């Protein structure tokens, strides 16, 4: 389910860490919004296996990521973002229901809600 | 290339559990149709395999903390009842409910100490039910009414007594001849174990006793004899002086018969005639009722003693057998309208049978009647104490090293003629052995072996095979400590491992089959097991330990039945409890005010006899018809019969007009769960799972409205095959990989299967899909036939499957077919 | 035809009747769909310069490349294939006239070391024709679906079946299919007819 | 089933006035949020139950509200603003043996399309 | 399913089109809220029927309307703007169909992503 | 005929012999109708640029194209190939004459990002010769008729049946029907024969 309605974390580089733990779940690893605003305010996006590696995705109970893969553990100034940007397309068939497992339609529902969570999130800048 | 995939179909699972020792006999067909694993699934003759069904929580006994047992008895085919004995007490249990008697259970007290219950052996008879205890003086059972019951001792009349003291020194004198009288012995043999008792004493001969001279002149008391019986005198015809004996010797054995008509004989001048009251005839046994010294006892007398004890002495004295010191009868049981008793404490390998039609007498008669008392010493070689007889085809008896049989001879029962056989050598522990066709199940000797026991025209004697040598892992390290014989449903005998532990046979001599299982039970253990009559299904009685609130509390259980034609009737929860209310009693219901409507229409409810109060308003009502189903919510009171009714979904079609076969309420509070206060117990709302709910307080609320709810512990049935391997060129080393699994389920739901790799989880159980026309509010109905799941695979070396169902729905699996790809060898 | 749709295409293709209708249920069906078809998107696109599948792009500059290389750009995030690079002054509006390659600047593919691939080339503020990550299967024409139901049934046929010729004849049918939507793909489209000789045109301008 | 499409209602101040009925459908009583927008400017979120009450959830009927409870001014060009609000959330769980009912999964569906409200009428003040 | 972003399409008239194809689902003539922007930058919501005719609806392939019904081509210098805009509501009940359609919820699901999905289009306006 | 008579022939020529009809909604003979149906329909409209299944509508301009394309027009929704590409003018009424294809401009298939397909051309206000996703079974001749039933039979031959020789020779059947369908729809329709040779033209017109 989704029972807390947290979908992104804003953590910054106190010099020394690497260890970035999130409280959300996330359906496949390859769906994680990693973002790095430098020392002056501009905004850089990081590649999943290149400076980072996520761990314990899949579980209900959020999961962690292993960033950076390399060098220097983040400075001040940096500050490095976590967004759940849930992709926004149906992709659960239901019509032909050969076998029609409920958890489909369940699994579809909580990505609908994280959906408007993480579409609230963005709401809430403009 | 193209080989395609292959399939392995295993018709049956009656192998049962299969050793693991076992597990290299792969030229056996046993292997072929075992299984590694059976957890709580009963094979089935059939060869299937279905979870077994809950056990419905009848209620606790009493003493948390103390020994329990229970036994079958019946009072007739009226009603049967399952005595719990316990520590000096004794309750009765009927229909899974307690035996109520003004809000309180019936209770006999008892003297049985908790440690010996489990030792008591039981017979029954009738209205009367008999237990026995070498260090109890039997106690037979009688009922007189279901709130009002009596349990009195064993009266033996004429109690047995050993063979009669040659020991010539040692004699008894007898102060009186009737009532109460004190004795005296010349030697210190008497002890106070003898408070009550029944000896004998029989008089040396009839020495100071006067003949029976044919025509003699008597006085108005004598005490004259002719043989073996000592007459007295009581009137005389004609004058004292003018009256003699006459020809008719005295032959009654009671009454005052004459011996002459009164009157002259040709020329005698006498008048003739004389009474003749029986005596003592040698013997009168003594009733025990006192001790003063080892010298000096006091009793009331039975009959009458000759005087020759009173002045003489008697040396022939026969002390009774059965006392508080000797001990009491071990085990009993009937035979040709006699009652048989056997292992006293003092003497075990002995069995005193009683006379034929007198149940508590053992009179033995100096003619040797054919019809008297019986006493046997089987001595063969060893100790063979005698612990169980049973009537196959004569009386057998199983003794501590031998299996004997009593037989007589081919003439009739008798003290002269009973004989005594010998049938092997194997022993038998004290468990009470179980009765299948013409066949015996019993213990052997030191637990952890099952025997049967039946004739076998090969060797003119009854022997038989073991049972346990396919799954003596189960058995070898722990001891049988209970047994039972659920025949009607499924020939299986249920037993209890010493460990808390229950097993379960699928026994059938006649299509030879016998197949184990494993069974267990969240947080708890079992102690004992019976099964009794319960209609037309034989239902298993068990106490199960739990740890209930961190204390070892003791329940009462039953098996429940796998009858059901719907989901939404099965039972498979620990210690459950039902709450349905499909009540049909004259109240058949029909929805009206509009037809085939889509709810907020103001439909109308209508009762055909009242059952329904304004208090009822807000409280859903389902309506029943064939399968489907409808609910509607009461929102206002327009009579106790009709009211107006709410729907929340459409009312179908084919459920409309036509008056329900059945409704009833639904709940969402469930109350009375004391008993398992604090545990996971699971639910099931009309055939679906519901999310599991701690009992906090002994309330469970339930996610929504349930006609019919089953709550109670979570039930684990695991089955896992064999390893795939094959006789001469083996297959067993060459690598194999299962992808897809066809299982044949026939009225089941809900199937796990994996592969049964070393590192399993029960996360990576992958469950059949089924839900295919299943109508909105209808719960996923029940599956019949072949389906075949896909799992994922891996390339072992043990290619074994893993069934699983941790839920409480119903599952039965007929065959297996094991979609294998061979692969390479080392 | 979406995720779904192709995967459930490509299963019935196996053998298996089952249709799978998500790509998260828990089965060995949807981790081998969802594992698989996003490796057979990703090569299955590299095969061939599928015409729906191009975007153009002004590469990223980073700086001065190795020995020889003028400059060293970054290789787009969803590209699978670089064909042509090029500036807009190598390519004025309407080109397309000429089939001459005369917009075919020298570009090398390399890495860094840092990061991803590079693009290399002498030409500054250059842009690229590429082969993107393609994502919405309303842009793909029915032979290439079929192409990719085919390979995707020929990937995952071993976990499903374990019958290795099974694999065989499933990627020869792939094959056939592939060339077919190539071919096609060619037959879709019509430049213009190829230029004259050098010596010609060195003479008498185009 | 949401027909009304609609999340807002508005009010102003005139004195004399307690009952406010609301266009459209809730589910519990916290989902009802109203302001106090002062009568030169400003915002001011009340504090639901305290100071203003309710007059039933649900019913698919649009019930009202009653306010002011104690004296009655609405302090004149002071205004009202009725707005729907339920925690981004979805705790309906759906078991692959467990029951499929009508009721909740409608319930599930009314909850995102509430959700959708609320986006849609933040997004609209952008 | 609805596997594609897009919902907006931007067709600049030259005088000839008479046919604009929109490639996305819709079940409904009611939908593709249609601006003819002309030269001097104004807006105008087209009329459907009136002006515009919406033919092949319902195909997941997508549609296309003729427009216009009664007039010259689209001139050179206009502009079209075809928006699918799916309006805020849970119409389709799901209490009170009886037997299962997944059909049914299949497209209530569809539609709660496309709603989602305008409300992004809007939002990435912001 | 209709889709429910093709399905019927169809699973009259998989093995099956009962119709749809008596197969109600739920069965699996329903659902690989219902997939495959459609998808073999879309591969046969694509294979061929059929006759019977032409249309030509005039194209939407969307922007300015890419370097080098002076337009991007939109791939039409109801069109699974472009053939040709051209305007008005370059074709006038009775040019279909002279069979020279000088009716022929440049363009080519392509993609944006933020819709569908794209056809990138530079002649301006130009329209496209196409095949459009016939459904009507009322238009299709019967060879292209019979091809389809044959190929929709082989597509769902595996998951009816899972018997290789059966896909295979309903693979062998449906390959030679679709040729003898190609074959017959060229030896429909006559044009005219082929120009003289260019030079010729070039110096006594045409």
């Amino acid at each position: 389910t989704v029972p807390t309605n947290d979908n992104r974390e804003q953590y910054a580089g106190n010099g020394a860490t690497t260890v970035f733990p999130y409280a959300f779940r996330i359906f496949e690893s390859s769906d994680l919004e990693v973002y790095l605003t430098d020392e002056d305010g501009d905004q850089a996006l990081l590649i999943e296996g290149t400076d980072y590696t996520v761990s314990g995705a899949g579980d209900e109970e959020g999961g962690e990521i292993t960033f950076p893969v390399s060098g220097d553990p983040l400075d001040d100034g940096e500050t490095l973002t976590i967004l759940r940007v849930i992709d926004i397309t149906q992709e659960t068939d239901l019509k032909n229901q050969g076998a029609y497992y409920p958890e489909v339609v369940e699994d579809e529902f909580d990505r609908s809600r994280m959906i408007d969570q993480q579409q609230q999130e963005q709401l809430d800048r403009a | 290339n193209y080989q395609p995939a292959s399939s392995y179909i295993q018709p049956s699972f009656a192998g049962g559990e299969l050793a693991p020792s076992l597990q290299g006999r792969v030229d056996l067909a046993r292997y072929a149709i075992s299984l590694k694993t059976c957890r709580n699934f009963v094979v089935q003759p059939y060869g299937g395999a279905s979870n077994r069904p809950g056990f419905r929580f009848n209620t606790a006994c009493k003493y948390k903390n103390y020994a329990t047992r229970l036994i079958p008895f019946s009072f007739n085919t009226e009603q049967t009842y399952v005595i719990e004995i316990g520590h000096q007490y004794m309750r009765f249990h009927r229909d899974g409910a307690p035996v109520l008697d003004g809000g309180e259970p019936v209770e006999v007290a008892t003297s049985w100490h908790r440690d010996d219950i489990f030792e008591i052996k039981y017979v029954q008879s009738a209205d009367v039910l008999t237990l026995v205890h070498p260090d109890y003086k039997p106690r037979q059972l009688k009922r007189y009414s279901e709130t009002d019951w009596v349990l009195d001792f064993f009266d033996n009349e004429f109690g047995p007594l050993q063979d009669q003291n040659v020991d010539e020194s040692i004699t008894i004198i007898s102060n009186g001849v009737v009532d109460l009288v004190e004795l005296t012995a010349s030697e210190a043999i008497f002890s106070e174990a003898m408070v009550g008792t029944t000896i004998k004493l029989q008089q040396v001969s009839s020495g100071e006793v006067a003949a029976w001279q044919n025509r003699s002149a008597v006085e108005q008391g004598d005490l004259a004899y002719v043989d073996e019986r000592t007459y007295k005198a009581t009137s005389l015809s004609g004058g004292v002086d003018n009256t003699l004996t006459g020809d008719n010797t005295p032959a009654h054995t009671e009454g005052e018969q004459w011996d002459g008509p009164r009157t002259t004989i040709q020329g005698v001048t006498e008048t003739l005639g004389v009474k003749w009251a029986y005596l003592h005839s040698g013997f009168g046994y003594v009733r025990i009722t006192e001790h003063r010294d080892d010298t000096h006892i006091v009793g009331r007398v039975i009959g009458r003693l000759p005087e020759e004890i009173r002045t003489e002495g008697t040396y022939r004295w026969s002390f009774a057998a059965w006392d508080s010191d000797r001990g009491y009868p071990g085990t009993a049981s009937y035979y040709q309208q006699r009652l048989v008793f056997a292992n006293s404490r003092a003497e075990p390998q002995a069995f005193w049978m009683s006379e034929t039609g007198i149940f508590n007498g053992f009179k033995v008669s100096f003619p040797i009647e054919a019809d008297d008392a019986i006493t046997f010493t089987l001595a063969s070689r060893q100790v063979n104490e005698i612990r169980h007889l049973i009537p196959l085809g004569s009386l057998l008896a199983l003794t501590s090293g031998a299996e004997w049989m009593i037989s007589d001879n081919d003439q009739g029962l008798a003290p002269d003629t009973v004989s005594a056989d010998v049938q092997g050598y194997r022993g038998a522990s004290d468990v009470t052995p179980l009765l299948i066709g013409s066949s015996a199940l019993y213990v052997q000797a030191r637990g952890t072996v099952i025997r049967d026991l039946a004739y076998s025209f090969e060797l003119d004697g009854y022997t038989g095979d073991d049972l346990t040598i396919f799954s003596n892992h189960l058995l070898k390290d722990y001891t049988i400590k209970d047994w039972a014989y659920a025949q009607e449903p499924d020939s299986v005998v249920w037993l209890v491992r010493s460990d808390g532990a229950l097993l379960s046979m699928t026994y059938q001599r006649e299509q030879q089959v016998v197949a184990w299982a494993r069974h267990d039970t969240v947080d708890g253990e079992f102690e004992s097991v019976a099964v009794i009559a319960e209609g037309s299904r034989d239902v298993p009685y068990a106490i199960v330990k739990r740890q209930v609130g961190g204390e070892t509390v003791r329940y009462i259980e039953y098996l429940d039945s796998r009858r059901f034609s719907h989901v939404e009737d099965f039972f498979c929860v620990d210690s459950g409890l039902t709450y349905d209310g499909r009540s049909s009693t004259g109240a058949l219901l029909t929805i009206g005010g509009g037809t085939n409507w889509t709810t907020d229409e103001d439909l109308t409810l209508t009762a055909s006899a009242s059952s329904f109060s304004p208090s009822d308003v807000g409280r859903r009502v389902r309506v029943y018809t064939g399968d489907k189903f409808a609910d509607v919510d009461v929102d206002a009171y327009v009579s106790a019969t009709s009211v107006a009714v709410s729907a929340v979904r459409i009312v179908p079609e084919e459920l409309r007009g036509v008056q329900g076969d059945r409704w009833g309420f639904m709940a969402k509070t469930l109350t009375g769960l004391d008993h398992l206060e604090g545990k996971t117990v699971s639910i099931l709302a009309d055939g679906n799972v519901h999310a599991p709910e701690v009992v906090t307080g002994g309330q469970v609320t339930l996610d929504y409205s349930a006609a019919v709810v089953h709550v109670g512990l979570p039930i684990e049935s695991d089955i896992e095959t064999l390893p795939i391997s094959s006789s001469g060129a083996t297959v067993r080393d060459s690598h194999k990989a299962i992808v897809g699994v066809g299982i044949q389920l026939e009225k089941s739901r809900g199937v796990f299967a994996a592969r049964s790799r070393r590192d399993f989880t029960s996360s990576d159980l992958i469950e059949l899909k089924q839900r295919d026309a299943e109508d909105w509010g209808e719960a996923t109905g029940l599956e019949t036939g072949l389906v075949e799941l896909g799992i994922p695979t891996s390339w072992d070396k043990d290619g074994s499957l893993f069934i699983r169902q941790s839920d409480p729905l119903p599952l039965t699996i007929l065959s297996i077919i094991p979609r294998v790809v061979m692969g390479g060898k080392g | 035809p979406s995720k779904v749709d192709i995967c459930n295409r490509a299963l019935s293709n196996t053998g298996t009747d089952i249709t799978i209708a998500s790509l998260t249920e828990k089965s060995k069906e949807a981790r081998l769909c969802q594992q698989w078809y996003d490796a057979t998107l990703a090569s299955l696109l590299r095969t061939y310069q599928w015409a729906f599948a191009q975007r153009r792009v002004t590469l990223a500059l980073i700086g001065v490349g190795p020995a020889g290389w003028r400059h060293k750009y970054r290789y787009p995030t969803d590209a699978i294939t670089i064909h042509d690079v090029f500036t807009a002054d190598t390519y004025p509006d309407g080109a397309s006239e000429f089939t001459d390659g005369r917009y075919r600047q020298i570009f090398q593919i390399a890495s860094d070391g840092e990061g991803g691939r590079l693009v290399l080339a002498n030409c500054e503020d250059a842009m690229c024709r590429y082969t993107s990550d393609i994502e919405d299967p309303n842009l793909m024409p029915p032979d290439f679906s079929t192409a990719l139901e085919m390979m995707l049934a020929k990937n995952i046929a071993m976990p499903m079946t374990g019958n290795p010729g099974l694999m065989t004849v499933l990627a020869q049918q792939a094959a056939s299919l592939v060339s077919d939507a190539i071919a096609r793909d060619q037959n879709e489209g019509y430049r213009n007819p190829l230029p004259y000789a050098s010596w010609t045109r060195a003479n008498i301008g185009d």
